[PDB]
RNA sequence: AUUAGCUAGUUGGUGAGGUAACGGCUCACCAAGGCGACGAUGCGUAGCCGACCUGAGAGGGUGAUCGGCCACACUGGGACUGAGACACGGCCCAGACUCCUACGGGAGGCAGCAGUAGGGAAUCUUCCGCAAUGGACGAAAGUCUGACGGAGCAACGCCGCGUGAGUGAUGAAGGUUUUCGGAUCGUAAAGCUCUGUUGUUAGGGAAGAACAAGUGCCGUUCGAAUAGGGCGGUACCUUGACGGUACCUAACCAGAAAGCCACGGCUAACUACGUGCCAGCAGCCGCGGUAAUACGUAGGUGGCAAGCGUUGUCCGGAAUUAUUGGGCGUAAAGGGCUCGCAGGCGGUUUCUUAAGUCUGAUGUGAAAGCCCCCGGCUCAACCGGGGAGGGUCAUUGGAAACUGGGGAACUUGAGUGCAGAAGAGGAGAGUGGAAUUCCACGUGUAGCGGUGAAAUGCGUAGAGAUGUGGAGGAACACCAGUGGCGAAGGCGACUCUCUGGUCUGUAACUGACGCUGAGGAGCGAAAGCGUGGGGAGCGAACAGGAUUAGAUACCCUGGUAGUCCACGCCGUAAACGAUGAGUGCUAAGUGUUAGGGGGUUUCCGCCCCUUAGUGCUGCAGCUAACGCAUUAAGCACUCCGCCUG
């Protein structure tokens, strides 16, 4: 059934935060692989790894606990639910936690962050919120 | 709840009554019906002026008008002043005032109407109860 | 949707007529379609829009004035002339009504400006002027203008100015209160000094007024022409309803001028008298049966100001219809549960497309209004200049990750095969075994029967107890267990026939075939219903004996329907896990039902791994608390129902 692929990967990241697991498994579709490089390249993951298997593939995440007891990822939130497609335009690019947080934006010229969608000035789907 | 549940039922919005039903409807003669005027204040005719008691812990007998408006509806109103002036078949203007204590009456009579002279010897509360400034 | 069926010129075609024009627009013919759960038809309701008000925004309310457009001109129908009407101050007809008539006949239409009647809580002057703007016609002057221009009314609302101002302690006088020292009304008055907005008097006196027209020229243009014009330029002349009104100038006086509302808590501000569930307040909680800071009065505060309160409205606070911005264990709320059409949502990989989406360009969303910024009016309000903003807008050109569409692959989702294992799952015909009663009889005598106590009932006609035998029904001990299975209600003797799903083992197969599901369909204990069957216990209604002040009840002995069966219907319950169905994820520990894999072992066994329901104690987190916790009420998502005191 599974109803959407991106919902059950974001909360699986969130449900590992309250237990502080080291590693994860996510069944790694194409846009799943590209969200993980966004969080890797911008300070939320120690290292991400791809696993080439026969079934469907798995992607795995080393969570980033740099300090004493301070989770870098303090929560996630998927917005564009299957039945509510939040299309925020390029004029009104929603920045979150005004000064602090990021929201991942899938644009026509690649799946971008706030910033790479901001200067290139092209909007579209808004797939998640990240604290 | 869910989104497609909301679209084909809508938010069934909350319908509220007025503070008084018998000010919200006026009459016209040759149409022989019951128009929706929403006028504030009406002039009415008293029929029976008896008196009765309030309901509970306060027990001190009230004045209990029964007034008939120009809509055609006979609604018991209330006489506020310290003693009355009204007798039968008078000119009675009615503002919307809720009396919690008395059962059923939701209408003051404006003391200071066309027929209601003001209450005797009242200084404070000049605008209410229809008294002129006594002497300046 | 407590309106589900509606339309026959309807809907189609052909030809014809008709209209400025396309057409069932009209008519003939021929056909039977069209409109519909995205809600037709119907009904109640209402002019729409830029905008107004409110909200932080999303939205909600209203559609007055000013600006756009439609519709209407006493009610209804037709039609002419005219570019244009089915004509607001035009005709023709009828309907009501008014008016006149010599009764034969006619005339009339204020929702044009005013005004009146009448309605109603309630809305204004029966003025002046065509000076400016406008139209109408004319070659023009001109004429005509209830458009408009202004004057007049009402605090109707917004803004603007006042109602004296400095000094002045004596804390005057007076007022109120008082423990009689005082306190406050307080620099508040008086006194002194002060200007004159306005009020009053007399003067001066704008811009709005640009012009047309007639005169003068120069230019150009036609012209038989330097006739005579035409326009074009400039030059002179001339034109005010408002109104001697604004305005300004000088002279005059504290002289003209403040009130209503609140004063327990919300809520800024309190005392004294009166008062005694009475008189009265009240938006909310609620105040007064003798010390009312809540009633009424007085003083004194406080509120705001030419206004203040109350009233009815709409918005807000109301996150209290929750898209942004709630719920559902017990607070209002999960449909009793299923099978499912429509609608809703979609695994993975890849090509492609561009409907959604993203974005440019262009066109446009008039003006006034909101808003950005200036400028003008003594500032303000108001008015003006410029700009932005407002469109699920259209065309056009781009972008290809995601969504929709198409083309092709992968196998985890789901399904199939195959090999197993569990079962009170259903329906059918039949089968027993104790036990209750009934009856036959032996044996046997005074009672048993029953309660808190006792009686009614049963008994010398032989009960009860007891022995054998007989009929008949319904219930199926022991096993029995937060044990099995079904989706739920539910199903426990036994065996057979028939039949549903469940779980494991993989991999053989399919290649997303799935989830949920408004209406619709079927199931659904007990009661009840209709027709017959059968009725041993049990047992509403009723009856009897007690109990009791009463017993239409609990107790008591009987006792009808019922329960029971086949068949048909009702389709409700605390139809309960008070938890809607599915998918994943998130410490454990622990039994227990069915497996499977292994580790020494044929074992028995122990130990470990592992699917599936099944219970208990538990971490994070959730919760208002109890509690819930891998069987969630944790964190997320798709769908359906339900709640708004």
């Amino acid at each position: 059934v599974m109803t959407d692929p991106i919902a059950d990967m974001l909360t699986r990241i969130r449900n590992a935060n309250m237990v502080r697991h080291e590693k994860l498994e996510i069944p790694a579709s194409k846009l799943k692989r590209e969200i993980a490089e966004i969080l890797k390249r911008e300070g939320f993951i120690r290292d991400v790894e791809f696993v080439e298997d026969s079934k469907q593939g798995i992607i795995r995440v080393f969570l980033k606990y740099g300090q004493n007891n301070e989770r870098v990822i303090t929560g996630l939130k998927r917005i564009s639910k299957p039945g509510l497609r939040v299309y925020a335009k390029s004029n009104e690019v929603p920045r979150v936690l005004n000064g602090l947080g990021i929201a991942i934006i899938s644009t026509s010229q690649g799946v971008l962050t706030d910033k790479e969608a901001r200067a290139k000035q092209a909007g579209g789907e808004v797939l998640a919120y990240v604290w | 709840p869910t989104i497609n549940q909301l679209i084909r039922k809508g938010r069934v919005s909350k319908v509220e009554n007025s503070k008084s039903p018998a000010l919200n409807k006026g009459y016209n003669s040759f149409k022989k019906e019951h128009t929706n005027v929403s006028s504030p204040q009406k002039r009415g005719v008293c029929t029976r002026v008896g008196t009765m008691t309030p309901k509970k812990p306060n027990s001190a007998l009230r004045k209990y008008a029964r007034v008939r408006l120009t809509n055609g509806i006979e609604v018991t109103a209330y006489i506020p002043g310290i003693g009355h002036n009204l007798q039968e078949h008078s000119v009675v203007l009615i503002r919307g005032g809720r009396v919690k204590d008395l059962p059923g009456v939701r209408y003051h009579i404006v003391r200071g109407a066309l027929d209601t002279a003001g209450v005797e010897n009242r200084a404070q509360g000049r605008s209410k109860y229809g008294t002129k400034k006594p002497k300046a």
